[PDB]
């Protein structure tokens, strides 16, 4: 139901989730200060991209959760585009024959 | 021979920002030991059970 509705927002949610994981892990790594700021940045970033690559293999898991919905896309709405581009040539051909 | 060459150039040595320098000098040691402990813990509990699962995935595709 919801699955493709935010699975074409797929690579726009995971970069936001990366930014969320780094800028959220930043306060948890910065609340206990004795390291210099660079070590806090590299450890928060080290956690955050483990999160984004785990979420990205969950991304391919969703990708084949989701297209047992309708098989063989990358063409079955080039079907859509070409089918109504076709008979929108039809809508012009008629009333230039009869207009 | 200048007259004023032998007077001290700094005056009083500060005693709390030397102690605070030395406690940070000896506290980043203890925190670095604990940080190294938990990071070898992470690097062997997570990183080698990652190469251990992807080498068996890539041997199949290298075949």
């Amino acid at each position: 139901k919801f699955v493709e509705g935010l699975s074409n927002n797929k690579y726009k949610i995971i970069t936001g989730a990366w930014a969320a994981s780094l800028y959220g892990s930043w306060v948890i790594v910065n609340k206990d200060p004795i390291m210099t700021k660079a070590q806090k940045i590299v450890q928060a970033r080290m956690y955050a991209q483990f999160i984004t690559v785990g979420l990205l293999l969950a991304s391919v898991g969703l990708s084949m959760y989701e297209n047992k919905l309708h098989p063989n896309k990358q063409k079955v709405n080039e079907m859509r585009r070409w089918e109504n581009a076709l008979r929108v040539a039809e809508e012009e051909e008629r009333l230039e024959k009869e207009g | 021979l200048p007259p004023n060459a032998l007077k001290p150039a700094f005056g009083p040595p500060d005693k709390v920002a030397a102690q605070k320098f030395k406690e940070s000098l000896m506290a980043t040691e203890k925190h670095a030991k604990d940080t190294s402990n938990m990071w070898v813990k992470i690097s062997v509990w997570v990183a080698l059970p990652a190469i251990a699962l992807t080498a068996v995935n890539t041997y199949f595709v290298e075949k």
